[PDB]
């Protein structure tokens, strides 16, 4: 048997992006985003999103 | 007049029976098709990618 074990997932994350943008005197420049999947708790998962 | 069936009858010939090759019919058979072997790989840089 080479073919893989596949069985069904559910992931849950949540895209946690907080950007710095730079307001100059006619336009308007992202000096950094930092972007993160940041994980979702037991007790959200189970008593929120369920 | 008697039939010629009604004297016994002793073949004089050494017979010889010949059984031709019946035909035979070769259906595809793969171990593991292409699909299967690319299959095999845990993970697909194609697929994870789009
Ligand atoms: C086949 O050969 C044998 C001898 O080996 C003979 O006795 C027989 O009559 C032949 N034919 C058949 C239909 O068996």
């Amino acid at each position: 048997n080479i073919a893989p074990y596949k069985f069904k997932a559910t992931m849950y994350y949540k895209d946690v992006t907080v950007s710095q943008v730079w307001f100059g005197h006619r336009y308007s420049q992202f000096m950094g985003i930092f972007e993160d999947r940041a994980p979702v708790p037991f007790e959200e998962v189970i008593d929120k999103i369920n | 007049q008697l039939s010629r069936a009604d004297i016994t009858t002793v073949s004089t010939f050494i017979d010889l029976n010949i059984t031709m090759l019946e035909d035979h019919e070769f259906v595809p058979l793969e171990v593991y098709t292409r699909h299967e072997i690319k299959d095999s790989g845990l993970l697909d840089y194609t697929e994870v990618q789009r």
